[PDB]
């Protein structure tokens, strides 16, 4: 609460978000986001929850191409509790506002959904979300220059057995 | 992904100007959005960002415009270990045996039955990170195993650093809001200001080494193969601390590229090397910035962008709508040669007649000439020797160049190379008389839609990649946000597209609008002034609140 936005769309369903805060500012992106896009959104969190496996079984993949058992395995790791928590407190006021913003104007649009632009809508994956999903997400576009391309071979890593 | 940043020296108006061309994924975490952000008084930015994130990734406002492209510097570096000789779960530093941590995750699977099962598994890190695993490259045997440190889990500046971008006036004052935080990733950036200053940065988190640590601290025949690779079992190969640095082990802003011009800033990807000619990059760390050879994007662009003549914002939409196959200008000419020397070769005619009347791009009416390139360009790329003129340092933008005929080997191989071409194209199934738009497609629903452009890799600056599926080729990534933005008197004018739409869902009305757009590539205004949106006839509005 203490949550306000102004949208407009121009051609194309463009957003143009007006606020006089940080929140107010993330409350309008994380609506209109959700308007066009709340299963891809839905989708990306449960790939960087590591839940890819539990929804979908072992059978697919993400849509990075990754095996959705090693996926989860590199995600569980990458975004572990105390990694959030750490991120989240080296966060700026301005950007904890932006983040809780986003979260709730998602969750705004979630409740209000009746399919018309929503095509998951009673999917058991589409929930709402949290300020730790954003970080989630944040966290696996940090390291796409780094670890996230190692993601199958970070799974791979096994020590020797007995040969020769 | 391609930038271009012009200055008052070059630019028509005199004035600043930027061509924003990211090559994305059309699909999932990285499918651009665009979005326009104002907090009235002090915050008023507009452009396109990543799904997830409170701030805009490429964009402009009212004295400024920037973009990103990937950049060629190591943000990470792999470390072999030498393991304890009794033990393959302990590895030595300065030739003191320590431990692997076990970090235990699990996973919950659902399966066959539709119920789920708790599965365990193991990950091991050293001190430097975690092991990784290639086979064949990157073993764990008895002797030696990689860990991986990664400089940006330590970031976590990241998210602070766009918002603090969507923020800035001008280039001086975006130069400086980069270069005191150092929170970006893995990009450059590239920007244009009203004043017509064009800036190129490398300025990104990178593993910084002291100059004289590396020679003893590589591992040669790694390096050699471009992985950022380091001596694990000596301490001395830790990266090295220094207090100018936003993070510990990060390299000092001072110590990366930054380019500031009044003609020209570019680049596609390569390193800083050869962003402006007229004044190289060099001198800088190898895991920062290297002179290597620029791939035909650069090359491409160069070759547009050199001279003394003006640069209109018409020329640089032009550079991306042309859909020039470039790679064709080093390679064609002596192709065509060899054709008219083959013309009794029957298994050579049907190749040879296409490429002669191809118009040498990648446009939706362009014809099978360019898949016959493609398929040929493949196999040209695995012969040894064939250029003419091999690369040349001294003479980097003109090189390589041509087809070495005069050598009978080279004919052998590369009239072979097309024949064996030839008969790939021709087992497809492409019909007679089939342009690349009907071949190169983005599927909506159950509709189809023709795409312009072809691979980064045959020098198209409209980059394009797809994938066969079925009857036709599949785009999953290219040109995606395309921003153009000059600043004339009443404000910034920002010309462009996103090329795959604003909604992924196939239920929205804006699931296919743009992509219809770029099909013809007809570029839009992209709305920033209050006038400018209020002018839209299909402006809506709605105020939320909780
Ligand atoms: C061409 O190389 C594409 C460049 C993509 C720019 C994306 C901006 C980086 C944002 C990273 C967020 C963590």
């Amino acid at each position: 609460t203490g949550l306000a936005a102004d949208i407009r769309w121009t051609a194309y369903g463009v957003p143009h978000i007006r606020a006089k805060d940080e929140r107010g500012l993330g409350y309008g992106i994380g609506y209109a986001y959700a308007r066009d896009n709340a299963c891809l959104l839905a989708e990306e969190i449960v790939t960087a929850r590591g839940e890819r496996a539990r929804y979908f079984g072992s059978e697919g993949k993400s849509s990075a191409e990754l095996d959705n058992l090693p996926s989860d395995i590199f995600y569980a790791w990458l975004n572990q509790p105390e990694a959030l928590q750490a991120f989240w407190q080296a966060q700026t006021p301005a950007v904890r506002q932006l983040l809780e913003g986003y979260a709730a104007g998602f969750n705004r649009f979630l409740r209000e959904a009746d399919g018309k632009t929503t095509s998951c809508l009673g999917q058991p994956w589409l929930r709402a979300i949290a300020t730790d999903d954003l970080l989630r997400l944040t966290r696996r576009l940090l390291v796409e220059g780094g670890v996230g391309q190692f993601a199958d071979a970070l799974v791979a890593a096994a020590p020797p057995g007995a040969e020769k | 992904s391609n930038a271009i940043a012009v200055g008052s020296e070059r630019s028509a108006d005199g004035k600043g100007m930027l061509l924003a061309n990211p090559h994305f994924p059309w699909n999932g975490a990285m499918r651009f959005y665009q979005m326009h952000l104002t907090i009235p008084g002090r915050l008023d930015v507009m452009g396109a960002s990543l799904p997830g994130l409170p701030v805009v990734n490429i964009g402009f406002s009212r004295h400024l415009a920037w973009t990103h492209t990937v950049d060629t510097s190591s943000h990470f570096t792999l470390y072999r270990l030498a393991l304890d000789p009794k033990d393959p779960r302990r590895y030595l530093v300065d030739g003191r045996s320590l431990p692997l941590e076990e970090k235990s995750v699990a996973i919950e699977v659902r399966g066959a039955d539709g119920k789920l099962s708790r599965v365990e598994h193991k990950v091991y890190q050293s001190i430097y990170g975690p092991l990784v695993v290639w086979p064949g490259k990157l073993d764990w045997n008895r002797s030696e195993a990689y860990a991986l440190r990664d400089a940006n889990l330590e970031n976590t500046r990241v998210l602070q650093q766009w918002y603090s971008i969507n923020q800035a006036s001008d280039v001086a004052d975006l130069r400086r809001r980069v270069e005191a935080l150092q929170g970006i990733p893995w990009v450059n950036t590239l920007a244009a200001d009203e004043q017509g200053n064009a800036l190129y940065m490398n300025q990104s988190v990178v593993p910084y080494l002291k100059p004289e640590l590396i020679p003893a601290c590589a591992i040669p025949q790694l390096v050699a193969e471009g992985l950022p690779a380091l001596q694990g079992q000596d301490s001395r190969c830790a990266w090295s601390r220094d207090p100018a640095a936003a993070q510990a082990g990060i390299t000092p802003a001072a110590q990366l590229p930054v380019l500031l011009r009044r003609d020209f800033v570019q680049n596609s990807n390569d390193s800083a090397w050869l962003t402006n000619p007229a004044s190289p990059l060099q001198g800088f760390s190898p895991l920062v910035s290297q002179e290597k050879p620029i791939g035909p994007r650069a090359r491409y662009a160069l070759s547009r962008l050199q001279g003394k003549q003006p640069l209109e914002a018409k020329t640089l939409e032009e550079m991306v709508t042309a859909n020039h196959v470039f790679s064709a200008d080093q390679v064609l000419p002596d192709l065509l040669r060899l054709c008219r020397d083959n013309q009794g070769e029957k298994s050579l005619a049907r190749a040879c007649a296409a490429l002669a009347q191809w118009d040498r791009g990648a446009n939706l009416d362009s014809g099978s000439g360019f898949v016959y390139f493609q398929r040929f360009m493949q196999r040209f790329a695995e012969l040894d020797g064939a250029w003419k003129e091999p690369f040349d340092a001294q003479r980097p933008l003109d090189t390589p160049q041509g087809i070495a005929l005069d050598r009978p080997q080279v004919a052998t191989q590369v009239r072979q190379a097309l024949a064996d071409a030839a008969a790939e194209v021709e087992k497809s199934g492409i019909p007679d008389g089939a342009r690349w738009g009907d071949l190169q497609v983005s599927t909506r629903g159950q509709e189809r839609i023709a795409i312009p452009g072809g691979d980064g890799h045959f020098g198209v600056y409209n980059a394009i990649q797809s994938v066969r599926k079925g009857d036709h080729l599949e785009v999953v990534g290219g040109t995606s946000y395309i921003q153009l933005v000059t600043f004339p008197e009443e404000g910034p004018k920002a010309r462009g597209l996103l090329a795959f739409s604003q909604s992924s869902d196939p239920r929205s009305p804006h699931y296919r609008d743009q992509t219809e757009l770029f099909s013809r590539q007809q570029w839009q205004t992209l709305p920033f002034s209050d006038r400018q949106i209020d002018a839209d006839p299909q402006l809506q509005r709605l105020s939320i609140r909780e």
